[PDB]
């Protein structure tokens, strides 16, 4: 009940894929 | 009071320049990334402008000329509207509410299209209003990633260590006209907002304040946007709106915006000011593990409750119904 | 019209012993228990009276002189009061509602005591009132025992066969003075509620009518009973009540009444009437297996919520204030 | 969500046990 979604105003590489990856 | 810039430059901005609303403000602090006060603020949730921690320093260079030039060819959502409010839209929620009418239109399009836009716009004296936002990924070129692989990583790594956050899930690039608005709303990650180009005003209010802000229903497309025009707000039907007190502050090139999850902010860049670019951190939060609730967590209660009674009824058309039925004559 | 009584032997109660009340009804129908359309009706979970079950016949003959006589030295809860309104309440909920005050009170005794108090009331003109409501179990005597075997198991059984109902849970026996009254309530059972002496005028709404009756909430004592004084309603807390339509039935010896589960009902034992004497049958409901939803379904839904939330918050004080702060400005 | 309880207007041998015993 207490437990939480990611949403923020944005759709759903990138983020630490991309800074890995590069 | 407005800053002055390094060598005499003069006020990087004026009064004139921020929109005027109904609701008074506190400033948020602004500090060192060295100072102990910094850091208790974030441990706590709490916003904080922190002024030197060179998390984008490579990217103050950035400007139209340079990103068009090293940006890549891949696609960049651009939003387009006729207003300066750019209320953020999940289309994929959009079927739920037939009757809900877009006042901004998502368009892909490659960067120099994104630029030549913004030139036939000026020239041609329009009122359009275009707002791009997006990821940035693997079709970004060479001297971007060079760029992105110059951010302060050491800084931030700590940072998402220390709090104990979950992984980065993106950096959103922001390119805004002036006096571009984002309308309030919170956001489920925690985040770090690194300003590049321009001033942009933020005004952010606590999760206690779920009562004034007004929130549109999960299932509607503006799920986590506050249903009150700012601009011309109607006291009969939100009428804690008038009890709102927010937290403000105007970041810069260099300034760097914690912007703690689930507390609501809007974002301003200012009238007459140019075109703004931010680039933000979205980190997932710690995990939920004692009474008494914090806000936020009653938030997340209220969420949970609308999503669950949205699949258990089969329409959340009748998510209202139901919870009025519950209330009336019983809890109100 | 009151039925007339076999032998000529009049008519067996009048409109006078009726309370009066600010709604209309609609009759219960009374069928046999061969006539295909009783069948119809409980398998739809409507409401019959069944005339000839034969359900409880061996009981038909219990009065207080022979209950006293044989159904033996146990406990029996006597609730007392000085109005003629029984409303149930849960004392395991009442420490969470320190500010509630019970209009009746709960005593034990012996079935002779209780007669005992009956007798003394009566003789002292006094206007106390009692309520005898006991489960029947173990410690009664060797006659009723053999009453009990009596009853129509054949019958009740292809019933509880027939619907997919659960295990029968209890039989309460309910013993009344003339004019006392069960205000409105729902029980999550299924209910074959079999007349032994006197005559009860029993009113029932559907379970679509919760929007009209404004049941407390699920965390008080009075968890599953209506708010509303149906002496003395209150509109303007209650609204709703103003278009509550009920189905009635007066039983009298060896009827049964169905009475379905979640659907209200409020029994009344008739003024100048004599003691009454009930014994139900309740059953588990049939397991919860399609759209569009149930009536019922959805109550048991709100439930659900309410349960919930009390849990999560850790306080079932705070209900009310969160689903407030769900709703305004947002869905009402 | 859409589950239910037992619960009716008298406190928790009895019912089916009653009459087995019996
Ligand atoms: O900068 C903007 O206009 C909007 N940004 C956000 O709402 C955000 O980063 O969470
Ligand atoms: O007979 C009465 O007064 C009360 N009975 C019930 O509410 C019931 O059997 O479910
Ligand atoms: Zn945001
Ligand atoms: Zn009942």
């Amino acid at each position: 009940l207490t437990s939480y979604d990611c949403e923020v105003n944005a759709p759903i590489l990138q983020g630490e894929e991309l800074l890995r990856a590069l | 009071e407005p800053r002055e810039e390094a060598g005499a430059l003069g006020p990087a901005w004026d009064e004139s320049q921020l929109r005027s609303y109904s609701f008074p403000t506190r400033p948020i602090p602004r500090l060192s990334q060295s100072d102990p006060r910094a850091e208790e603020l974030i441990e706590n949730e709490e916003p904080v402008v922190l002024t030197d921690t060179n998390l984008v320093y490579p990217a103050l260079k950035w400007d139209l000329e340079y990103l068009q030039e090293n940006i890549g060819n891949g696609d960049f959502s651009v939003y387009s509207a006729s207003t300066h409010k750019f209320l953020y839209y999940d289309e994929k929620k959009m079927a739920n509410f037939q009757n809900f009418k877009p006042r901004s239109n998502r368009e892909e399009m490659k960067f120099h299209e994104f630029v030549e836009k913004l030139q036939d716009i000026q020239q041609r004296g329009g009122e359009e209003r275009l707002y791009l936002q997006q990821t940035l990924n693997d079709t970004v070129g060479r001297k971007i990633v060079m760029d992105f692989l110059g951010f302060n990583w050491n800084w931030i790594n700590k940072q998402q260590g220390k709090r104990g956050w979950g992984q980065l899930t993106s950096n959103l690039l922001l390119i805004g006209m002036e006096g571009n608005v984002t309308p309030a709303h919170y956001d489920e990650q925690q985040n770090f907002f690194a300003q590049i180009k321009g001033y942009k005003r933020c005004i952010l209010f606590p999760p206690d304040q779920f009562e004034c802000l007004y929130p549109y229903p999960v299932h509607h497309p503006c799920d986590r946007q506050s249903q009150v025009d700012f601009d011309n707000p109607d006291y009969e039907r939100f009428p804690n709106f008038q009890n709102v007190v927010g937290y403000e502050t105007v970041v810069g090139p260099g300034d760097v915006l914690y912007i703690p999850m689930y507390w609501w902010h809007h974002i301003e860049s200012l009238l007459n000011g140019g075109i703004t670019i931010t680039v933000n951190f979205w980190y997932k939060g710690a995990p939920t593990p004692e009474y008494p609730l914090k806000a936020h967590q009653k938030v997340a209660i209220m969420r949970n409750i609308e999503k669950m009674l949205g699949e258990a009824l089969g329409n959340p058309q009748e998510v209202g119904p139901l919870l009025n039925t519950m209330i009336k004559g019983r809890y109100n």
